[PDB]
RNA sequence: CCUGCGGCACGCGCGCUACACUGACGGAGCCAGCGAGUCUAACCUUGGCCGAGAGGUCUUGGUAAUCUUGUGAAACUCCGUCGUGCUGGGGAUAGAGCAUUGUAAUUAUUGCUCUUCAACGAGGAAUUCCUAGUAAGCGC
């Protein structure tokens, strides 16, 4: 599971 | 042009100091004998951190550099190399000892290199410092070498680490005592000759850091 | 009478009982001279109350200092103490304000501890 | 007995015949093979008399000695 | 009722503790202390050397703290302890007898750390509720209906055996295992004042010589 | 312009007069003075025994100077050191009696110092002298 | 091979890096225009310098 | 204060009259905050202005030249006296005792001054010579020359 | 220069000082190989592979016969 | 080696010692804090004298911020000797003599003096204590 706000980038 | 007349009466006193130390109220210098004028941190990134501004009689200042988190870097370096040289069981605890051992080896790099001992000190540090070092990584149990940058205080910290436990090594069984054998390290850490502790063990730490990256 | 004024000095366990008095310019540590002192490494760090602000400040005066308690060092650094506040305790009594307020300033830009006792109280975290 | 000198009466030639060549310290007199018929540091000694152009160090002395 | 002392905070305020150690502790009570410290929530651990009693003492009181903990030992097996409530409060010099260290026995894990329920076993007498009001306290109030790991304190036979457990329940009986150290423990001496003071007057004190010192009990 | 011996440092004034006292030949060293340890807790014979014995008075006699009087049992307790009990803890050892006892008695032929009143011993106005005098040529030893 | 410095400007906080290495944009000290987002591995604050042997490369997460 | 006798003629004759006066007022009874010099002496002497007294302290040259032009610090602390032969004596005022001896000008000094900051100081000779002094320091500033 | 050398039965080694080679008999003090070289008008510093055969006895005449040369009676070993 | 725990030749826990030159040895420099101390008796003991020392002895001060005691403690400091050799590092094992406490010292009470001069060249897998006058060194 990702951590947010790298989730956001590579989205 | 112009003059400045200060001092009005020729300075004699009761009690006799002694031509030496009349003479050193003009400038402040270490030991007596060296002066931190014309003392220049000759690599940039680690002015603010090597501190030889003030300038200092012997290197024991007691004062409290434990407390706050980057207090540690005002500590003016010479005093932070002795406090350096006593790590050992048989030698905490004993600091006139080792002022007494960077008394009588800032005289060796003298009498070896004219230039200044603590020209010399300064060069030293900012040679043996590393530039990138390299951490361990997760992973998920197979662990591999990620090279990093490294702060300009831990680079002060272990390049300091670094030196005297080079010359505390290197003087284990030898006639050669820990005096001169520093005085061995630092004059070939400013040349970064390759031939020192130091040195050698920086250029593998800047060497793994540039296989994994 | 005799002008004088006593200030103390306070290192681990060791006090320095210091009498300033006008004189003719000797300097007694435990009826002995100051060029005697016994760490032989520090004692520069009892001529920084003589070395800072000028050794003439000295040609007029007496400095008696006699301490007893603490180690080796431990009394250096109230002898130390005691000789900077002998010294601005008397700029303010019998000389001049205005000398004291360089030498308060000349020992404070320098080492604080020259001056006041740096306890180290402890402290639970 | 035999003549109170030799091996060292030649340590004496091939001494003051390469003493002048390197030079440096006690450790480094240490060399050539430090024996008997004669004595260690004392080497030094009798080599402060002339000299030869280069360094040297000391021990439970202090010196740079320009033998 | 509670004690005189413990009156004011009883319930209030939480007590805030200090598990120090004797003078350059031995590796095994220097582990020892720290079991002390997780048995008892809001407890930390200062290492001791070179303080006096008088300034660890009156530098916490200045800082505020409900009491102190002090431990011995002999030759790393702990003997001793005392409990010293602080703003002029009482202490009990603790004789400890039968410990099992936790670092003895395997790598099974680590506490609980959660506000333990407390057993209070055989105590009949006046002075045993001078040591309950007086070790209760060194916890904090008011513990959950299902936490789940609780602290008994027994006393057959004059000595004070203290253990540690976490329970669960199963759907007929309850079933414990033990965490935790084991005491035997014995009160000696109960100050009115602090461990500081050393001339403060004595409530209670193990007299042991005495015609009929092995008769009674809470004596 | 004037010279006390608390003018001179310790130890130089020791080692002017223990070399004034040899030259000077006529102390009474007695009869052993090779073959004493000279304390409690010590080690080996002193290591100079030429001119050990003259070293002690001459240390001696700048202590009873400085001092009203000091006795035998002072004196062993001013030289006496911490003693290597091997596998044991040092403690503090007096000297040896005999020999401070040695110098106090051959120091008043020499008149260097007398019998108090109240006990102990106690420097001459002769001796008080000589250790002026000498206190003068140590410190004027400048050219 | 040069060397380009670099100044500090700002710590990173909450971004999930392993621990002992810390996360830090920093700036070019010879031309203050750009930035890089370096890791370090010492105790590091703003306004310090910090020596870069690479420039181009901008480190990611550690894990 | 020292204790020897005061000399000067017994039949008191009153002081020389006065040619350069300085007042600074913020230090007053507690010491000299009036400096005047006289005409025609190598001293000049002060006054204390609450008691309405001569002060105790008289402010010598030590170059034997007459006193022209005296000034006094905002703090009232220093006395500058500057002399006819360029010499600029800036004696303390508890005290009356030496401090600083300045010396750039060679004709007779005609003027001097401390700013309010007590930082900068200036002087002015008959030698056209404006003399601008640091006085924190002891170094010469700059140094202006004008025609007359 | 002679080399390894037999005194009172006991091979003396040559290239070390007489005050530390005559300790390797058995039981003489380190003190004791002190004196000798002082009573025997001997340098302390030499080493054993000087010291003539006239210089020896000597230094053999104060070992094996103390007492007639004030050795005093605690000194033994 | 000391000690505790097991076991009954050994297993385990707390510990002390040193492996040396940031040392040892010899002089010399010389600085702590908490403390205790004698009545119907023999305490803490200066000083003198005798003994290499350990100790002996004639005296003294103190029921004590008063006398011991400035407990002149030790690491530590300086000058010197040793010179990398199980060496002068280390002091186990042991021989012989002299003292002390004690009715009593053999299976050595302890101390002193000379000789004997071992393992140990930084310690496997394991694992203890610790954040500032602290850790560690060091003596009382």
């Amino acid at each position: 599971s990702l951590k947010a706000g790298e989730r956001l980038m590579e989205a | 042009d112009f003059e400045v007349v200060e001092e009005f009466t020729p300075v004699v006193l009761a009690t006799p100091i002694p031509e030496e130390v009349q003479q050193a109220q003009t400038e402040i210098k270490l030991f007596n004998k060296w002066s931190f004028e014309e003392v220049e941190v000759k690599d940039a990134s680690l002015v603010d951190y090597v501190q030889v501004r003030q300038p200092i009689f012997v290197a024991h200042t007691a004062g409290r550099y434990a407390n706050k988190r980057f207090r540690k870097a005002q500590c003016p370096i010479i005093e932070r190399l002795t406090n350096s040289l006593m790590m050992n069981g048989r030698n905490n605890g004993k600091k006139l000892k080792a002022v007494r051992i960077i008394k009588h080896t800032l005289d060796i790099i003298n009498v070896l290199t004219d230039q200044n001992p603590i020209q010399v000190v300064v060069d030293a540090i900012t040679n043996t410092g590393p530039r990138e070092d390299t951490t361990r990584v997760g992973g998920g149990g197979a662990a591999r070498r990620q090279a990093v940058d490294v702060s300009p205080l831990r680079r002060v910290n272990q390049a300091i680490a670094l030196l005297t436990i080079g010359a505390r090594e290197a003087a284990f069984r030898n006639i050669k005592t820990i005096a001169e054998t520093l005085a061995e390290e630092l004059i070939n850490a400013a040349k970064g000759s390759s031939t020192s502790y130091a040195i050698k063990k920086k250029d593998e730490l800047e060497r793994v850091a540039k296989s994994n990256r | 009478a005799v002008p004088s004024v006593q200030t103390f000095g306070k290192k681990k366990s060791a006090t320095a009982v210091a009498h300033v008095k006008a004189g003719k310019g000797l300097i007694k540590v435990n009826g002995s001279p100051i060029t005697l002192v016994e760490p032989e490494i520090l004692r520069f760090k009892v001529y920084e109350p003589l070395l800072l602000v000028g050794l003439d400040k000295f040609s007029n005066i007496d400095i008696r200092v006699r301490v007893t308690g603490g180690g080796h060092v431990s009394q250096v650094y109230a002898i130390r103490q005691a000789i900077a506040k002998g010294l601005v305790a008397y700029h303010q009594k019998y000389v001049d304000e205005q000398s004291k307020n360089e030498l308060k300033k000349a020992f404070t830009s320098y080492d604080r501890t020259l001056l006041i006792a740096d306890s180290r109280r402890p402290e639970p975290k | 007995a035999q003549h109170a000198v030799i091996l060292d009466q030649e340590k004496y030639d091939r001494i003051l015949k390469e003493v002048p060549t390197y030079r440096y310290v006690s450790v480094s007199v240490l060399v050539d093979r430090l024996k008997i018929g004669g004595s260690l540091a004392r080497i030094a000694l009798r080599h402060l008399e002339k000299e030869g152009i280069i360094k040297p160090i000391s021990k439970h002395s202090k010196q740079a000695i320009y033998t | 009722q509670v004690d005189d002392e413990y009156a004011a905070t009883s319930g209030i305020m939480d007590p805030r503790i200090i598990v120090t150690t004797s003078r350059d502790p031995s590796t095994r009570l220097s582990q020892f202390a720290k079991e002390i410290k997780l048995l008892f929530p809001n407890a930390v651990r200062l290492n001791r050397g070179n303080y006096v009693m008088p300034n660890l003492v009156d530098a916490c009181k200045k800082s505020g703290t409900t009491d102190l903990v002090v431990l011995h030992e002999h030759r790393g097996v702990p003997t001793s302890l005392t409990i010293s409530h602080f703003p002029h409060g009482p202490t009990a010099q603790f004789s400890l007898h039968n410990v099992v260290m936790r670092h003895d026995i395997i790598n099974a894990g680590n506490q609980s750390e959660v506000n333990p329920h407390l057993i209070f076993d055989n105590f009949t007498t006046a002075l045993g509720k001078r040591v309950v009001c007086i070790l209760k306290h060194l916890f904090n109030a008011g513990p959950k209906k299902d936490s789940e790991r609780v602290i008994t304190f027994a006393n057959r036979g004059d000595f004070i055996s203290v253990r540690q457990h976490v329970y669960v329940r199963t759907r007929e009986g309850v079933e414990i295992a033990e965490v935790g150290p084991r005491f035997e423990m014995r009160l000696f001496e109960l100050r009115l004042g602090t461990l500081e003071n050393k001339d403060a007057d004595v409530e209670w004190q193990l007299r042991r010589f005495i015609r009929t010192a092995n008769k009674k009990d809470y004596l | 312009p004037g010279v006390s011996v608390r003018d001179v440092a310790a130890q130089d004034f020791i080692n002017a007069y223990a070399s004034f006292l040899q030259r000077q030949g006529k102390l009474e060293v007695p009869g052993y003075v090779d073959i004493v340890k000279t304390s409690s807790g010590n080690e080996m014979p002193p290591q100079d025994a030429e001119g050990w014995f003259y070293k002690r008075a001459a240390s001696v006699a700048r202590h009873i100077y400085m001092r009203k009087q000091v006795g035998v049992g002072k004196l062993n307790k001013l030289y006496g050191g911490a003693k290597s009990r091997g596998v044991r803890p040092y403690k503090h050892i007096d000297a040896s009696g005999s020999i401070n006892r040695k110098v106090l008695q051959a120091l008043e032929k020499i008149g260097i110092v007398e019998i108090s009143p109240k006990g102990g011993r106690r420097i001459s106005e002769n001796g008080q002298r000589d250790l002026d005098r000498i206190a003068a040529q140590t410190l004027e030893e400048d050219e | 091979t040069p060397v380009t410095l670099a100044k500090v400007i700002k710590v990173l906080g909450r971004t999930g890096s392993r621990g002992g290495v810390t996360q830090v944009r920093v700036e070019f000290l010879e031309d203050t225009s750009r930035t890089i987002v370096r890791n370090v591995k010492g105790p590091v604050r703003e306004n310090d310098i910090l020596v870069l042997m690479e420039s181009e490369r901008e480190a990611r997460r550690l894990r | 204060q020292d204790g020897g006798r005061v000399g000067g003629s017994t039949i008191k004759s009153k002081f020389p009259e006065i040619v350069a006066l300085a007042i600074e007022n913020a230090r007053i009874g507690e010491w000299e905050n009036i400096i005047t010099a006289h005409k025609d002496e190598k001293f000049a002497r002060t006054w204390d202005m609450r008691n309405k007294r001569v002060g105790r302290w008289t402010f010598d040259t030590t170059d034997d030249g007459f006193v022209k032009s005296v000034a006094m610090s905002q703090c009232g602390n220093f006395g500058f006296i500057g002399s006819s032969n360029g010499s600029i004596t800036i004696y303390n005022m508890q005290s009356g005792i030496l401090r600083k001896k300045y010396k750039l000008h060679k004709r007779a000094v005609t003027g001097i001054s401390l700013d309010g900051m007590n930082r900068k100081m200036v002087s002015c000779g008959l030698d056209g010579i404006v003399g601008f002094y640091d006085f924190n320091k002891s170094t010469l500033l700059g140094k202006l020359k004008l025609d007359a | 220069f002679q080399h390894i050398l037999r005194l009172l039965n006991t091979n003396v080694d040559g290239n070390i000082k007489i005050v530390y080679a005559l300790t390797t008999i058995k039981g003489v003090g380190r003190r004791y190989s002190n004196l000798v070289c002082k009573k025997a008008d001997v340098d302390l510093h030499k080493r054993a592979g000087e010291l003539t055969q006239e210089e020896l006895e000597r230094i053999v005449q104060i070992m094996q016969n103390p007492t007639h040369y004030k050795i005093p009676a605690w000194f033994l070993n």
